[PDB]
Order: C-alpha cells, then sequence, then structure tokens
C-alpha cells in the first residue's frame, strides 16, 4: 500500500493476514465464507507452512480480534500459468473455521452479468493491506487501505512491456506514489458500491509500485466468477 | 503621542518609527506583533556603531554583515576570504562533521548562506566545496561600506593510457618505483597491456586495472596508493543495445540463463575460487530456479507485490560483517569475495590524526549470516589478523572518495556452502539487462547506518531489512542526494516517498547490489557501499562505488602467503 492510510478497526473484514512459519504475512488475505480464505495463486511458490490471523490490524503488535485459522488446502487454478499472467488466484480452504466478528466479514459474488456490467465500469477502486507504504517504503505496521481508479484498457497495452489480458485491466495512478505494493500479495483490492465493498480484483505484477506510466495488474474478478463459484465448491 | 494627528490616521508603522522615535509599545501597536518588533529592534541593533547614514542601516536590516565572532549573523553571503563557494550547510559533504545537525543548531545554518557555530574569532566560516583546504572563513562584508569584516585533470579509462608523473598521493604517502625487483617481478605476475607502460613511482595501470591512476608505494611489496587528481563522470542508460543485438521486442521479468564465466586473473596466481564466482554452492550449482525473494524477476505473474515478509538464513553467502576489541560492532561494512580476504571500507580505519585505535587484533569475521549471533564451522570460519593495508585516498582533510580497503587473514583460501564469491563480466549483457532492464537485490544488516547515525526511542535491528532499491538514472542520484559523484562511486534508486527510513539502506557498507543476467546465470555486481548522504541520513538513496572499477587488485593478494 503505497502511501494510504489505515484500515480502520472493521472497516476491512475480509482482509486477512496469511500469517507463515515466522507468523508475519508473507501474502495478502481475503476471507471469502467460513472455512476460505482468497489469496493469487503466486503465493503458493512462497510458504513454508502458512496460516491465516483474521482480524489483525498491527504488523508490531496483537491490537484485538486476531485468531489464527490454517489453511486446509489450496484451490490452485489447473490452468494457472505464471507465464499467461492469468488465473493467478488460490482459493485456501481452511481447517480452522472462520469466526464472523469485528474485522470478519467475507466479500461474496455478485451477479456475473450484473458484476461485469457494474463493478469494472466503476471509477476507483480500494486496495488494502499490510503493504509497502510507499514504492519501496517499510511495510505498513497498520492494517493500511488505499483507493485507486480505472485505467483505459489501451492506456494499460501501452504502460506494459507485456500482454494485457482480455481479463488484466491496470489501476492506479500515471505518476503518482500510490498503489498496492510488497505486503499486498494476493492484498484484496475493493470498490465500493452502496457501501458494499466488491472485490473487483488483485494485482500481480508490474513495474514498482505505482511506477510512473505503470499501474497495478489486476486480476479481472467478473471474468472468472464462474471459476471463483467453483473454486468455492471444489476442495 | 506628542502630536493629534498621528493618533487620526490609522496605525502605520512608518509614521512612528521613520518619521520619528518609535519606542517598544508604539512600534508593537504598529506592527502588531511582539517577536517581530524584537527581530526589527535586534537587526537596529547590528548599526548601534554604524546607524549613520540610512543605508547603512538598510544594509543592517537585510543583514549579510558579521563583524566579530559572526555566531548571530543571518545575512546573506557565500563568499570566502579566499573566494571558494561553500558547502551546502545543509548536507555533511565532504567529509565527517563533528558538529552534526543533531549537537548545535545554533548556528542557524542555511543552504546558500553562512553562519558560525563555533562563534570563530574570525568570523563565520564554511567547509570547503574542493578538498584542498578543509575549512574556508565566510568573508563577510560590513554593512554599509564596500569592506570586509575580516580581510578577503581527468584520466583516460582509470590509467589505462595515461601518462601523468604526479607522485604524492592524496593522503601523503610516497610512492615505490615500478621498476624495483619486487615490482619487476609483479610486472610478470599481473598480466599488463601492450600498449602502456609504467616509469618510477608514478600511478599507472599497465593491466587494465580500473582503479584509477594507482602507484606502488613503501611498506608492503606491491601496496598501492592514489595520487591526488580529480575524475570525469559518465552515464550508461542513455545508450541502446550498440553490438549488443539480443532481442527485438520487450521483456522485463521471467528470463533464465546458465553458461560459463571468463576469468581476469592468472589461474597460478589465484588458485582455487577464481571461475565459480557470481552463483551459490547451494541454489546455483544446481542451476535451479530459487524461493521467494528471488522468485520476484523470475516470477511472470509477480512484479512488484511479492513479499516474502523474512530473509531467511545464508540469503548474503558473500557479505561480511565485522566486530572489534570495542563492544561487539561493525566500523565498516564490507562483502566476501572468499575467506582470506574481506573488502572492508577505508574510512573506519584512518579517519582521526593520530590513527589509532584502528589495529589487526581488533577485528574478526564472521560470514553468511542470518544474524549476529548464531554460528557453526561448516557456515564460516574465523581467524586472526596480521596487517591491515590502508587507502591513500583518504585523511581527516580529503573527501572521503575511494573509501575501501582489505585485511591480511591468517588460515589459507577456502569456501563453503555458504561462502561463494560474486563474478563482474564485461558491459556486453550489461548492455542487455538495460535493454531488458531486469531487477536485483542488495544486502547487509544494519549496523553501519547504527555508527553513522543515532537511533532513539527504537533498538537497532538485528536482521536486515530486505527491501530494494533497483536501478535508476544517474541524475537522480545526484540531484536526490548532493554528495559529489567520482569516477568510482556508483548509484541507484527509485522514485522514493520522503519520510520514511531508507529502504535498503538498512545494511553496511559494501553491500553488494546483485542483479540477474540473461546470458550468465550470474546476477550482476554494479556497485559497493560506500558513506552515503541519504544513507547515513534520512530516508534517500545509498550510496555505492563503482565494482567495474574495484576489480584487478585482488590477483596479488594470494601471494604474499606464497612469497
Ligand atoms: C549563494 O549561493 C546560492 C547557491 O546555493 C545562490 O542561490 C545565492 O544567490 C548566493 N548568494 C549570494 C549572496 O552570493
Ligand atoms: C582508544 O580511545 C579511547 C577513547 O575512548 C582512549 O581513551 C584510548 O586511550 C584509545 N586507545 C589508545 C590511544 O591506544
Amino acid at each position: 500500500i503505497v502511501g494510504g492510510q489505515e484500515c480502520k478497526d472493521g472497516e476491512c473484514p475480509w482482509q486477512a493476514l496469511l500469517i507463515n512459519e515466522e507468523n508475519e504475512g508473507f501474502c495478502g488475505g481475503t476471507i471469502l465464507s467460513e472455512f476460505y480464505i482468497l489469496t493469487a495463486a503466486h503465493c503458493l511458490y512462497q510458504a513454508k507452512r502458512f496460516k491465516v490471523r483474521v482480524g489483525d490490524r498491527n504488523t508490531e503488535q496483537e491490537e484485538g480480534g486476531e485468531a489464527v485459522h490454517e489453511v486446509e488446502v489450496v484451490i490452485k487454478h489447473n490452468r494457472f500459468t505464471k507465464e499467461t499472467y492469468d488465473f493467478d488466484i488460490a482459493v485456501l480452504r481452511l481447517k480452522t473455521p472462520i469466526t464472523f466478528r469485528m474485522n470478519v466479514a467475507p466479500a461474496c459474488l455478485p451477479e456475473r452479468d450484473w458484476a461485469e456490467s457494474t463493478l469494472m465500469t466503476q471509477k476507483t477502486g480500494i486496495v488494502s493491506g499490510f503493504g509497502r507504504t510507499h514504492e519501496k517504503g517499510r511495510q505498513s505496521t497498520r492494517l493500511k487501505m488505499l483507493e485507486v481508479p480505472y485505467v483505459d484498457r489501451n492506456s494499460c497495452k501501452l504502460s506494459s512491456s507485456f500482454i494485457i489480458t482480455q481479463n488484466m485491466f491496470c489501476a492506479g495512478y500515471d505518476t503518482k506514489q500510490e498503489d498496492a505494493c510488497q505486503g499486498d500479495a494476493g492484498g484484496p483490492h475493493v470498490t465500493r458500491f452502496k457501501d458494499t465493498y466488491f472485490v473487483t480484483g488483485i494485482v500481480s505484477w508490474g513495474e514498482g509500485c505505482a511506477r510512473k506510466g505503470k499501474y497495478g495488474i489486476y486480476t479481472k474478478v467478473t471474468a472468472f466468477l464462474k471459476w471463483i463459484d467453483r473454486s468455492m465448491k471444489t476442495r | 503621542a506628542n502630536t493629534f494627528l498621528e493618533e487620526v490616521r490609522k496605525g502605520n508603522l512608518e509614521r512612528e518609527c521613520v518619521e520619528e522615535t518609535c519606542s517598544y509599545e508604539e512600534a508593537f501597536e504598529a506592527l502588531e506583533s511582539s517577536t517581530a518588533t524584537d527581530v526589527f529592534w535586534a537587526k537596529y541593533t547590528a548599526c548601534e556603531t554604524a546607524r549613520t547614514p540610512r543605508d547603512k542601516l538598510a544594509a543592517c536590516l537585510e543583514g549579510n554583515c558579521a563583524e566579530g565572532l559572526g555566531t548571530n549573523y543571518r545575512g546573506h553571503v557565500n563568499i570566502t576570504r579566499s573566494g571558494i563557494e561553500c558547502q551546502l550547510w545543509r548536507s555533511r559533504y565532504p567529509h565527517k562533521p563533528e558538529i552534526n545537525s543533531t549537537t548545535h543548531p545554533g548556528a542557524d545554518l542555511q543552504e546558500n548562506f553562512c553562519r558560525n557555530p563555533d562563534s570563530s574569532t574570525t568570523g563565520p566560516w564554511c567547509y570547503t566545496t574542493d578538498p584542498t583546504v578543509r575549512r574556508q572563513e565566510c568573508s563577510i562584508p560590513v554593512c554599509g561600506q564596500d569592506q570586509v569584516t575580516v580581510a578577503m585533470q581527468c584520466v583516460p579509462d582509470r590509467g589505462q593510457q595515461y601518462q601523468g608523473r604526479l607522485a604524492v598521493t592524496t593522503h601523503g604517502l610516497p610512492c615505490l618505483a615500478w621498476a624495483s625487483a619486487q615490482a619487476k617481478a609483479l610486472s610478470k605476475h599481473q598480466d599488463f597491456n601492450s600498449a602502456v607502460q609504467l616509469v618510477e613511482n608514478f600511478c599507472r595501470n599497465p593491466d587494465g586495472d580500473e582503479e584509477g591512476v594507482w602507484c606502488y608505494v613503501a611498506g608492503k611489496p606491491g601496496d598501492f596508493g592514489y595520487c591526488d587528481l580529480n575524475y570525469c563522470e559518465e552515464a550508461v542508460e542513455e545508450e541502446t543495445g550498440d553490438g549488443l543485438d539480443e532481442d527485438s521486442d520487450r521483456a522485463i521479468e521471467g528470463r533464465t540463463a546458465t553458461s560459463e564465466y571468463q576469468t581476469f586473473f592468472n589461474p597460478r596466481t589465484f588458485g582455487s575460487g577464481e571461475a565459480d564466482c557470481g552463483l551459490r554452492p547451494l541454489f546455483e550449482k544446481k542451476s535451479l530456479e530459487d524461493k521467494t525473494e528471488r522468485e520476484l524477476l523470475e516470477s511472470y505473474i509477480d512484479g512488484r507485490i511479492v513479499e516474502g515478509s523474512d530473509a531467511e538464513i545464508g540469503m548474503s553467502p558473500w557479505q561480511v560483517m565485522l566486530f572489534r576489541k570495542s563492544p561487539q560492532e561493525l566500523l565498516c561494512g564490507a562483502s566476501l569475495i572468499s575467506d582470506r580476504w574481506v573488502l572492508t571500507a577505508a574510512h573506519c580505519l584512518l579517519y582521526p590524526p593520530w590513527d589509532k585505535n584502528f589495529t589487526e587484533n581488533d577485528l574478526l569475521v564472521r560470514i553468511g549470516k542470518h544474524s549476529r549471533t548464531r554460528y557453526e564451522r561448516n557456515i564460516e570460519k574465523i581467524s586472526m589478523l596480521e596487517k591491515i593495508y590502508i587507502h591513500p585516498r583518504y585523511n581527516w582533510r580529503e573527501n572521503l572518495d575511494r573509501d575501501i580497503a582489505l585485511m591480511k587473514l591468517k588460515k589459507p583460501v577456502a569456501f563453503s556452502d555458504y561462502i561463494h564469491p560474486v563474478c563482474l563480466p564485461d558491459r556486453e549483457t550489461a548492455a542487455s539487462l538495460l535493454q531488458a532492464g531486469y531487477k536485483g537485490r542488495v544486502t547487509g544488516w544494519g549496523n553501519l547506518k547504527e555508527t553513522w547515525t543515532a537511533n532513539v526511542g527504537k533498538g537497532q535491528p538485528s536482521v536486515l531489512q530486505v527491501v530494494n532499491l533497483p536501478i535508476v538514472e544517474r541524475p537522480v542520484c545526484k540531484d536526490s542526494t548532493r554528495i559529489r559523484i567520482t569516477d568510482n562511486m556508483f548509484c541507484a534508486g527509485y522514485k522514493p516517498d520522503e519520510g520514511k527510513r531508507g529502504d535498503a539502506c538498512e545494511g553496511d557498507a559494501g553491500g553488494p547490489f546483485v542483479m540477474k543476467s540473461p546470458f550468465n546465470n550470474r546476477w550482476y555486481q554494479m556497485g559497493i557501499v560506500s558513506w552515503g548522504e541519504g544513507c547515513d541520513r534520512d530516508g534517500k538513496y545509498g550510496f555505492y562505488t563503482h565494482v567495474f572499477r574495484l576489480k584487478k587488485w585482488i590477483q596479488k593478494v594470494i601471494d604474499q602467503f606464497g612469497e
């Protein structure tokens, strides 16, 4: 989270801290149900052993609502290839039941047609997580959130040396230093609609953090809503 | 007041102060402030002996006058008695000032103006921009009259084709003859370029040694000293491929490489450990793509958000962390090419004029460690010191440039799983990287920062903060931080958000910024950390030194054991 400000207590409930063997978040987590956590499938290449400390608000110290949850199994996409930049999504079934409480409330799927007609057609989107407070600044001690706007397809294509597929879309600022960064690995990025935030995607890659001419390479949630549900029912 | 027409017109400071004499309360009412009136009265007092005529008083109001001590001087003057431009008072270049910004702000120092912190008798002074003079007193004119309070070459290819005959070095050590018997033997020891000459005690470079011009000096046969001379500055990013010719389109992440290495030293003169650098015994000998932190470049789906959140044991097998006989601490950060030699910085050893409390028995080494406590026999090895050799391009009066040194250990050359050197080939694949845009990483442990700046309210972290400063164009380094950049001086960084602690400056000196290549499998090194302005200070670019100019003198170091 380059720049930005802290998630107020309860403002980012689905947001989770995937605590690894050393219990420090190697990835941004996303509460999905009483037993499920969402992260990008890139997080699977960074794990010795890992848990989900839902409700965490400060990496410095435990300050309320921190319940440790253990991933039962990961639903990795079978077409998930790093080169495609696509399907970078890993649904994390949990052994420990997620207890819906303060700072614990997931983000569920809207109508696929309505999501395509409304979610990706919005103006800005909100990203949260214990991310790098600057492009390279230190990881956000507090749970810091940030809002980023949508980017046109051609702008993302010219702004990327690589493919901008039918799903991936840029979101951020042309030169302003504010976006998701190291710490938002699978960090939940949402979009407000009548106070109901909708996860419109999560950065996968990109040149630096909110660099000049660069943007977060988000994943079109509406593209794989059917796959998101089928992985909700998978494993 | 005395005149009733005064109160008829509303209060305007002119009518009380210029027309007649204005007291403290009347000037207070007219100025509607107390501190402003006090400052006006102080600048008024500056011309207590110089109130006549009025232009003199105006000169006092604008200032630019410091008679006697000058600690109260708040004017606008750059010129010294000699005439050299003053160093930027906010900056701390090109030396270590014992009047740090956290001790004596009493000067009211400003970057573009002279001040007097110590209340010198001659008047306000400044540190010289040039290294010729340690400090020059700011000659400031007197108010009202035009009188002062106190009376008023580059080297081609780092010496490959140089012909200068200078003998005196920057520190002062005389040089030994290049024609001496030991130097004549070293002429056969070191492969010299056929079109270069070496005579007498002049700073030469017959072997393409990019260290700049260095002369054999007295003491150890082969000890090197640098004649005091200036050097140019160059830029690299402005060139595209040239004879490079690797690809037609653009791709920055996701590349794999496997190849061999070409050496620059005679194998008989370096022994084991020459053509194996740039790799790791565990990770790169198997030639396998490794874990999270190195995955940032290689993962196609990942280029900005990887954030492994940890730096586990042995992530820097070629980094050195010194102790002294003083309470356990690192004087000058260093990196490892082999167990026998440690590439420390030359600043710490020889700063004070007396040149003491920096000796051989003090320094101990441990290499390739996550934290400074844990150690095992198969991780690294420790041995005593015999003699330490210093860099004759450094002193308490000089500009601290080329701050690098070594240390002569006892036990012979050896490697381990967490000990492996780093290779440094030519600029071909470096240009491939420049026109392909690949990312890298830097290492350290974070104690040189503690030696140069102090932490209050938060303990010093014993773990390296593994956060990367990517490659940025040189002018960004030049204007982000204002220490002059020599020809042996490297720069790197990212578009920063000020206010937070330095991201990769959390570390030590000699911290290698190692960066993947597509044609070598050996991640390239470009800079060795040195005295940093934005490093030793808050949240700016950390400094490095050009490793391309630090890659030729290592050949003869091991043979003194065999001499
Ligand atoms: C002093 O030098 C500064 C550069 O920092 C310049 O801007 C300023 O005009 C100079 N002032 C005088 C009085 O020489
Ligand atoms: C080392 O420096 C200290 C200052 O704390 C001094 O007292 C001591 O004598 C020095 N050691 C020498 C001069 O051998």
